[PDB]
C-alpha cells in the first residue's frame, strides 16, 4: 500500500492544495491497491481451505508399512512442520510504502494441509465428497492400481516390495532439495518495483530542484507552484507505473493459484 | 474561460495543459478496460468448458462440477453471465463392517471381481463400494490368483 | 453555560436543485453534538459566522446589531422587525449602551450615511455569516430546553454590504407595564436528500469514529464489514537545531585591546581568517560613543558569512570622525584614509584620553596634511618627501615654499571634547570567491532522544526518533545512509555518538463496524502502530492495536477478517476480537481391518455463478 | 445554444416535471451535471437533454 | 525491443544528457520487454518439447 500524498508531496503541506488541483488520481490508486490485497488472501484460501473438519491420524501412525514420516509434521517443533516443509522455508519500510500482513498465519496454512495428509492417508477420496469411510491404506492402494487397469493381485502379492520402493523414492526428494525459482522470483518482482519506486523521488524532471522544500527556500511562490508541479506530475506517473503493473501481475499469480486449486 | 482572459499566445499554453491533463485520464481509462477485459474472457471460458463438460456430459473432475459425485447438470441465463445448477450424489448414513483382502478356499486366494469382502460379525459377504447391499460369496463374482 | 445541541445549523450551501443524491459538501456548519451556550446583555464575539436559536410564542428579539466597534465613528449593521415587517439598515449609529403609550425603539440615536435601505411553542432558527461582504442569513420558524430533530434552513435575504463583524449583540423586549448563541466551523457533511430536493438527513464527518466512515462511502447506510476510512500519523515536538562548538575565536581581543596603536598616516591592517566570530563582544562591550554600521546591520553580524575581514585601526582627533564616513572630505578623509563609496563594513570609534593622552604633549601620532592629490580607497602612502607648493624647486630643504609634510597632535588631559584623542576602528568584509569561510557562532539546542522530533545537525535537515545505535563510523564520516540512499544514522558534533533515525510512526486507520442494522458500537484498528504511541479495551495483533473490542479465549468462525489470524465479531452485545477456527475436529476410527460403507444416500443440489460478459463502451 | 443568466450549455430544452424548492434556480443529475434550468422570466423548469 | 535512447534522442549529445534527470526509465522498458521476451521461447518449449 503506498501513500499517494506521502510518496508526492513528502511532509510538506502547501504541496497538499496544490495536490487536490488533479482530481482523484489518489482515489483510484487506493481503489486498485484494494481490489488486489483483497484477492490475494482470497487466492489463499481457495488452494488451502478446501477441507470442513481438521483430520488427526492415530497415534501409532504405522500404515502397513508404508512410512510417511518425512511428510507428516513432526511433533517436536514449535511450528510442527514436516521434516520436508522445513527444508522449503530454508531456499526463499520507505516513504509512504508500506507492507500489510496475510491473513492466514504460516501455521494455520500448516494445519490445513495436515488435515488433507491425514483425510487422505486413512479414507483416501471419500471424504472429499462427503462423510470419510475407513479403509486400510493397502486396501486403498490396491484401488488405485485397479484404476489405471492393473489388476488389484498385483499389489496384494507384492505388498512389501512396494511399500519399501515408495518409501526409498520418496526419501530422494530431500537429496534433490539439500527448484524453488518460481518463488524466489516472485518475491523478488516485488522487491524490484518498491525498490525503483523510492529511487524515482531523486529524478529532478527537469526542475531546478528534486525537493519541494528547497524550490521555496530559494524562489518566489509564482515560479515555484510551477517547479513542484512538474515535480508532481512526474511522480504522479511513477505511481501509476506501478499500480498498473501490479494489477497485471496479480493477474498472472491468479491464474497460478487457479491452476494449483484446481 | 481560457479563450475568454486570454490572447491567442496565452491562451494555448492553457488549452495544452487541459488536453494532457484530460488526455492522460482517458488513456488510463481504457488501459484498465483492457486488463478487466482479460478476465471476463477468461470466466467466459470457464463457463463455455462447464457447459460442454457439466451439461452435455457427466465429469468425474472432483469438484468441478459441483460437490458429490456428478449427476446432471441445467443451465440459467443471467443478466451478464450463466448459472448452472449442479444435481450430485452424496452418499450417507455409514455403518462400520470387517475386512480382508482376499478369501482362502482350497488354498487358493481369491480376489473380488468388482467389490469389496466384508463381514457383519459372523458371515462374509461381497459388496459394491458406494452402496451396501451384499452378496453371497461365489465362484461367479470372484477370481481366483494364487 | 452550555447546551448540547443534536443535529442544527444545517443549511442549504447553495442554489442548485437535487434529487435522490447523497451529495458531500463542505462548508460553515455548526458542528453535530456542539457545545452551544446559553444565555437568559454582553457583547460576544463573532470569529467566523453565528447559529442563533430561541424559544417562544411572543417575540422577545427585537433585532441584532453587528459590526467591528458597535459605536460611532464607523458604519454597523441594524435590523429590527416591528409589527410590520423585518429592516434590514446599514448605517452610522450611535448606540444606547442599554437599547431597549406603546412607544419604542430607543436603541441608537444617530443614523447617518445610510448606505442600504429596506422596508416591507415556537422555534425560530438563524444562520448568520458574513464571507467575501456578503452577510447572508438562513431562517425558518417551526412550530412545536431545545427538542431533538432535523430541520434545513433556507436563505432569507442576500445583502452585498460589505460591512465588517468582528462582534454582535441582542435585543430584548422588557416589561414595563431565552436564546442560544452558537459558531460555525469548516466541517464536512454528507446530506441525503429526497425527491422533493430538501434535505432530510446528514453526517457529520470527521466527528464520531463512525461517521469519520459515512463520509467515505457516501452514504447513511454502511453494510457490515472492516472499513479503511483515515491514517494515523505521529507528529514531532520541539525543534533542536544541534552545531559543533567552536575550535578558535579568532581573537579580536588584541586588535581592540593593542597597547601601542598606530598613527594615521601609517595605519595598521590586520586580515582576519577561517574563525569563529562572536561580535557580542562588541555590541555589548564597551561603552562606546561612536558605532555606525553601513553594509549591514550590527544585530545581523552573527547569521551571515564573509571571507575576509579586513580590520583597520588609528587614533584621530575628535571632532573628525565624522569623516570616517563614505563620501566625505577635510585634511583627515582627503588623504590619510578614503573609504569608497560602496562601503560595506561597520565603524566603530570611541574616547581614549586616559589612555594616549599623557601632560606636556605627546607627540607620538602624525597625521598627514600635505599631498600632490587625493587619495584613493583602501590605499597607503607612508612617504615623506617635502613638499613642493610654488614654481622653484625645493631640493630636500624646508623654508620657503618647501614644506614638511607631517605634524603630530597634542592631547593635553585638559583639552575639551573635540579635539582629545578618538580610537578608532572600521571593520570591512569581502567576498571574493570562497566557497565558505568565517561565519557567525552556532546556538546549539541541547538534545532530547526517544521522542518524535524535528532536528537538524550542522545542515542535515529532518524528522524522525532519535536512538543509541550500534554502528560503528570511520574516523572521518559524519552520517551513514541506508540502502536507496537514505539518511538513517547521524553522528552528534559534540558529543560525537552515533544514533540512529527512525521516522514517526503513521499507518491507516480503519473502522469495525457490526453494520448499522444491528448496532452503532464500532472499534478501531491501527494499522502496525504501537500501543504506546496511539494519541479501555486495548489489544496488541500483529496487524496494529484494536480498541474497543474486548478479546476472549474461545474460538468462533470467522466473521469480520482483521489479520493474522485474528477476527471480529458481534456476539458477546459488543464487539471483540479473538483468533479464527479453521473448523472442528474429527477422529477417523482407523484400523487394519475396518471398513465403513454407507447405506443410504441422498441427491444435492447447489448452483455456480459466473459472469460470461460486460458492457460495451 | 443557450445560456440562462451565466449558465452555457448545449441542448434540447423541453418542459419539465422536476419541482424546485422556492429559492433553486436549477439542478445537477448524478455525477454532478446540470439537466435542469429555471426560465428566470417565466419561472418555468425546463429539462436539457 | 526499442532501444530508448535512438528512439527519444536519435543520435543527439544534448537530449542524451536530458535523458540523466529523469532516472531509470531506460532500465524499466529494457527488463520490461526482456521479461516477456524470454517467456516465448518457454512457450514454444512447453508445447513441443
Ligand atoms: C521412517 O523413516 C525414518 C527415516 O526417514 C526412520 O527414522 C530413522 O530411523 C533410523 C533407523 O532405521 C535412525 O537411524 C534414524 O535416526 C531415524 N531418524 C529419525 C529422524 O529419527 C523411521 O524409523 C521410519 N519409521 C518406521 C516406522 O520405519
Ligand atoms: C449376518 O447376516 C446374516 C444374514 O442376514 C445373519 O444370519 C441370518 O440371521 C437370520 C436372523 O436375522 C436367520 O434367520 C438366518 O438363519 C441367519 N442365517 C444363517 C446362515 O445363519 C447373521 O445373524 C448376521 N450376523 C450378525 C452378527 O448380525
Ligand atoms: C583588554 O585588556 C584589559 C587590560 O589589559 C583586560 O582587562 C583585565 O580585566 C579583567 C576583568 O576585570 C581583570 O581580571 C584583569 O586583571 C585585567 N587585566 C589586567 C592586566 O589587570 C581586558 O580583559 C582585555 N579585553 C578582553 C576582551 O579580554
Ligand atoms: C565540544 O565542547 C564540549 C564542551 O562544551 C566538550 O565536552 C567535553 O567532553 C569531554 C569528553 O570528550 C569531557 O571530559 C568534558 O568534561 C566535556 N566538557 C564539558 C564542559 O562538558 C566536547 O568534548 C567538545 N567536542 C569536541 C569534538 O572537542
Ligand atoms: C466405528 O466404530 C468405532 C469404534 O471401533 C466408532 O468410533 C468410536 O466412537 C465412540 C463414540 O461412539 C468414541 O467415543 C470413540 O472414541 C471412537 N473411537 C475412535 C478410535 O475414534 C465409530 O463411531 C464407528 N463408526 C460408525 C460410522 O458407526
Ligand atoms: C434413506 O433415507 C431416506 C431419508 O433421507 C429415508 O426416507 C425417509 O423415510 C422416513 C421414514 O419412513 C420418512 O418419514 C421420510 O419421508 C422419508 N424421506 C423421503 C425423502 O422420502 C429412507 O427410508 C432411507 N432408506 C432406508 C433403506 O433406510
Ligand atoms: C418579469 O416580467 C414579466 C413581464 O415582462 C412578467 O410576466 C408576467 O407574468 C405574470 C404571471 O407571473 C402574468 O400574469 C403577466 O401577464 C406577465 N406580464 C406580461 C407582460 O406578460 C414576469 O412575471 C416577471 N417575472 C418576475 C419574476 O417578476
Ligand atoms: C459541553 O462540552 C464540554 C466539553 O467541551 C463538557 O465538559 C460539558 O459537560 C458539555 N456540556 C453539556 C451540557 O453537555
Ligand atoms: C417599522 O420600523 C421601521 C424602522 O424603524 C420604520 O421605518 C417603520 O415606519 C416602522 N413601522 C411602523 C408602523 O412604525
Ligand atoms: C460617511 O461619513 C464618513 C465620516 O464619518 C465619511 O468619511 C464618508 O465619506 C461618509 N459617507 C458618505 C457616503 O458620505
Ligand atoms: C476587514 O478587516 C480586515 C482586517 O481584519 C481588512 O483587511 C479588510 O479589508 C476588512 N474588510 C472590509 C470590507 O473593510
Ligand atoms: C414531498 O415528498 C413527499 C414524500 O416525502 C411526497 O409524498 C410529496 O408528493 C412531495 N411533494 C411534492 C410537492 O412533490
Ligand atoms: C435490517 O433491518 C430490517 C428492518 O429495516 C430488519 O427486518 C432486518 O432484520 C435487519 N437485518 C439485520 C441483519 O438485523
Ligand atoms: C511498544 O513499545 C514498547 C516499549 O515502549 C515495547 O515493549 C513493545 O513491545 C512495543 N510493541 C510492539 C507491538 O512492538
Ligand atoms: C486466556 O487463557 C490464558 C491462559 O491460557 C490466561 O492467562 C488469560 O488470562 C485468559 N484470558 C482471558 C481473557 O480470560
Ligand atoms: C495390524 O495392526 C497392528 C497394530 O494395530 C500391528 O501390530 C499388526 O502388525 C498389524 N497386522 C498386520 C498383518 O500388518
Amino acid at each position: 500500500s503506498v501513500d499517494c500524498t506521502m510518496y508526492i508531496c513528502g511532509d510538506s503541506t502547501e504541496c497538499s492544495n496544490l495536490l487536490l488541483q488533479y482530481g482523484s488520481f489518489c482515489t483510484q490508486l487506493k481503489r486498485a491497491l484494494t481490489g488486489i490485497a483483497v484477492e490475494q488472501d482470497k487466492n489463499t484460501q481457495e488452494v488451502f481451505a478446501q477441507v470442513k473438519q481438521i483430520y488427526k491420524t492415530p497415534p501409532i501412525k504405522y500404515f502397513g508399512g508404508f512410512n510417511f514420516s518425512q511428510i507428516l509434521p513432526d511433533p517436536s517443533k514449535p511450528s510442527k512442520r514436516s521434516p520436508i516443509e522445513d527444508l522449503l522455508f530454508n531456499k526463499v519500510k520507505f516513504n509512504g510504502l508500506t507492507v500489510l500482513p496475510p491473513l492466514l498465519t504460516d501455521e494455520m496454512i500448516a494445519q490445513y494441509t495436515s488435515a488433507l495428509l491425514a483425510g487422505t492417508i486413512t479414507s483416501g477420496w471419500t471424504f472429499g465428497a462427503g462423510p470419510a469411510l475407513q479403509i486400510p491404506f493397502p486396501m486403498q492402494m490396491a484401488y488405485r492400481f485397479n484404476g489405471i487397469g492393473v489388476t488389484q493381485n498385483v499389489l496384494y502379492e507384492n505388498q512389501k516390495l512396494i511399500a519399501n520402493q515408495f518409501n526409498s523414492a520418496i526419501g530422494k526428494i530431500q537429496d534433490s532439495l539439500s527448484a524453488l525459482g518460481k518463488l524466489q522470483d516472485v518475491v523478488n518482482h516485488n522487491a524490484q518495483a518498491l525498490n525503483t519506486l523510492v529511487k524515482q523521488l531523486s529524478s529532478k524532471f527537469g526542475a531546478i530542484s528534486s525537493v519541494l522544500n528547497d524550490i521555496l527556500s530559494r524562489l518566489d511562490p509564482p515560479e515555484a507552484e510551477v517547479q513542484i508541479d512538474r515535480l508532481i506530475t512526474g511522480r504522479l506517473q511513477s505511481l501509476q507505473t506501478y499500480v498498473t503493473q501490479q494489477l497485471i501481475r496479480a493477474a498472472e499469480i491468479r491464474a497460478s493459484a487457479n491452476l494449483a486449486a484446481t | 474561460d481560457i479563450l475568454s482572459r486570454l490572447d491567442p499566445p496565452e491562451a494555448e499554453v492553457q488549452i495544452d495543459r487541459l488536453i494532457t491533463g484530460r488526455l492522460q485520464s482517458l488513456q488510463t481509462y481504457v488501459t484498465q478496460q483492457l486488463i478487466r477485459a482479460a478476465e471476463i474472457r477468461a470466466s467466459a471460458n470457464l463457463a463455455a468448458t462447464k457447459m460442454s463438460e457439466c451439461v452435455l456430459g457427466q465429469s468425474k473432475r472432483v469438484d468441478f462440477c459441483g460437490k458429490g459425485y456428478h449427476l446432471m447438470s441445467f443451465p440459467q441465463s443471467a443478466p451478464h453471465g450463466v448459472v448452472f445448477l449442479h444435481v450430485t450424489y452424496v452418499p450417507a448414513q455409514e455403518k462400520n463392517f470387517t475386512t480382508a483382502p482376499a478369501i482362502c478356499h482350497d488354498g487358493k486366494a481369491h480376489f473380488p471381481r468388482e467389490g469389496v469382502f466384508v463381514s457383519n460379525g459372523t458371515h462374509w459377504f461381497v459388496t459394491q463400494r458406494n452402496f451396501y447391499e451384499p452378496q453371497i460369496i461365489t465362484t461367479d463374482n470372484t477370481f481366483v490368483s494364487g | 453555560s452550555y447546551t448540547n445541541s443534536f443535529t442544527r445549523g444545517v443549511y442549504y450551501p447553495d442554489k442548485v436543485f437535487r434529487s435522490s443524491v447523497l451529495h458531500s459538501t463542505q462548508d460553515l456548519f455548526l458542528p453535530f453534538f456542539s457545545n452551544v451556550t446559553w444565555f437568559h446583555n454582553p457583547v460576544l464575539p463573532f470569529n467566523d459566522g453565528v447559529y442563533f436559536a430561541s424559544t417562544e410564542k411572543s417575540n422577545i428579539i427585537r433585532g441584532w446589531i453587528f459590526g467591528t466597534t458597535l459605536d460611532s465613528k464607523t458604519q454597523s449593521l441594524l435590523i429590527v422587525n416591528n409589527a410590520t415587517n423585518v429592516v434590514i439598515k446599514v448605517c452610522e449609529f450611535q448606540f444606547c449602551n442599554d437599547p431597549f403609550m406603546e412607544s419604542e425603539f430607543r436603541v441608537y440615536s444617530s443614523a447617518n450615511n445610510c448606505t442600504f435601505e429596506y422596508v416591507s411553542k415556537n422555534l425560530r432558527e438563524f444562520v448568520f455569516k458574513n464571507i467575501d461582504g456578503y452577510f447572508k442569513i438562513y431562517s425558518k420558524h417551526t412550530p412545536i430546553d431545545l427538542p431533538q430533530g432535523f430541520s434545513a434552513l433556507e436563505p432569507l435575504v442576500d445583502l452585498p454590504i460589505g460591512i465588517n463583524i468582528t462582534r454582535f449583540q441582542t435585543l430584548l423586549a422588557l416589561h414595563r407595564s431565552a436564546y442560544y448563541v452558537g459558531y460555525l466551523q469548516p466541517r464536512t457533511f454528507l446530506l441525503k436528500y429526497n425527491e422533493n430536493g430538501t434535505i432530510t438527513d446528514a453526517v457529520d464527518c470527521a466527528l464520531d469514529p463512525l461517521s469519520e466512515t459515512k463520509c467515505t462511502l457516501k452514504s447513511f447506510t454502511v453494510e457490515k464489514g472492516i472499513y479503511q476510512t483515515s491514517n494515523f500519523r505521529v507528529q514531532p515536538t520541539e525543534s533542536i537545531v544541534r552545531f559543533p562548538n567552536i575550535t578558535n575565536l579568532c581573537p579580536f581581543d588584541e586588535v581592540f585591546n593593542a597597547t601601542r596603536f598606530a598613527s594615521v598616516y601609517a595605519w595598521n591592517r590586520k586580515r582576519i581568517s577561517n574563525c569563529v566570530a562572536d561580535y557580542s563582544v562588541l555590541y555589548n562591550f564597551a561603552p562606546f560613543f561612536a558605532f555606525k554600521c553601513y553594509g549591514v546591520s550590527p544585530t545581523k553580524l552573527n547569521d551571515l558569512c564573509f571571507t575576509n575581514v579586513y580590520a583597520d585601526s588609528f587614533v584621530i582627533r575628535g571632532n573628525e570622525v565624522s569623516q570616517i564616513a563614505p563620501g566625505q572630505t577635510g585634511n583627515i578623509a582627503d588623504y590619510n584614509y578614503k573609504l569608497p563609496d560602496d562601503f560595506t563594513g561597520c565603524v566603530i570609534a570611541w574616547n581614549s584620553n586616559k589612555l594616549d593622552s599623557k601632560v606636556g604633549g605627546n607627540y607620538n601620532y602624525l597625521y598627514r596634511l600635505f599631498r600632490k592629490s587625493n587619495l584613493k580607497p583602501f590605499e597607503r602612502d607612508i612617504s615623506t618627501e617635502i613638499y613642493q607648493a610654488g614654481n622653484k624647486p625645493c631640493n630636500g630643504v624646508a623654508g620657503f615654499n618647501c614644506y614638511f609634510p607631517l605634524r603630530s597632535y597634542g592631547f593635553r588631559p585638559t583639552y575639551g571634547v573635540g579635539h582629545q584623542p578618538y580610537r578608532v576602528v572600521v571593520l570591512s568584509f569581502e567576498l571574493l570567491h570562497a566557497p565558505a569561510t568565517v561565519c557567525g557562532p552556532k546556538k546549539s539546542t541541547n538534545l532530547v532522544k526517544n521522542k518524535c522530533v524535528n532536528f537538524n545537525f550542522n545542515g542535515l535537515t529532518g524528522t524522525g526518533v532519535l536512538t543509541e545505535s550500534n554502528k560503528k563510523f570511520l574516523p572521518f564520516q559524519q552520517f551513514g545512509r541506508d540502502i536507496a540512499d537514505t539518511t538513517d544514522a547521524v553522528r552528534d558534533p559534540q558529543t560525537l555518538e552515533i544514533l540512529d533515525i527512525t521516522p514517526c510512526s503513521f499507518g491507516g486507520v480503519s473502522v469495525i463496524t457490526p453494520g448499522t442494522n444491528t448496532s452503532n458500537q464500532v472499534a478501531v484498528l491501527y494499522q502496525g502502530v504501537n500501543c504506546t504511541e496511539v494519541p479501555s479495551n486495548v489489544f496488541q495483533t500483529r496487524a496494529g492495536c484494536l480498541i474497543g473490542a474486548e478479546y476472549v479465549n474461545n474460538s468462533y468462525e470467522c466473521d469480520i477478517p482483521i489479520g493474522a489470524g485474528i477476527c471480529a465479531s458481534y456476539q458477546t452485545q459488543s464487539i471483540i476480537a479473538y483468533t479464527m477456527s479453521l473448523g472442528a475436529e474429527n477422529s477417523v476410527a482407523y484400523s487394519n481391518n475396518s471398513i465403513a460403507i454407507p447405506t443410504n444416500f441422498t441427491i444435492s443440489v447447489t448452483t455456480e455463478i459466473l459472469p460470461v460478459s460486460m458492457t460495451k463502451t
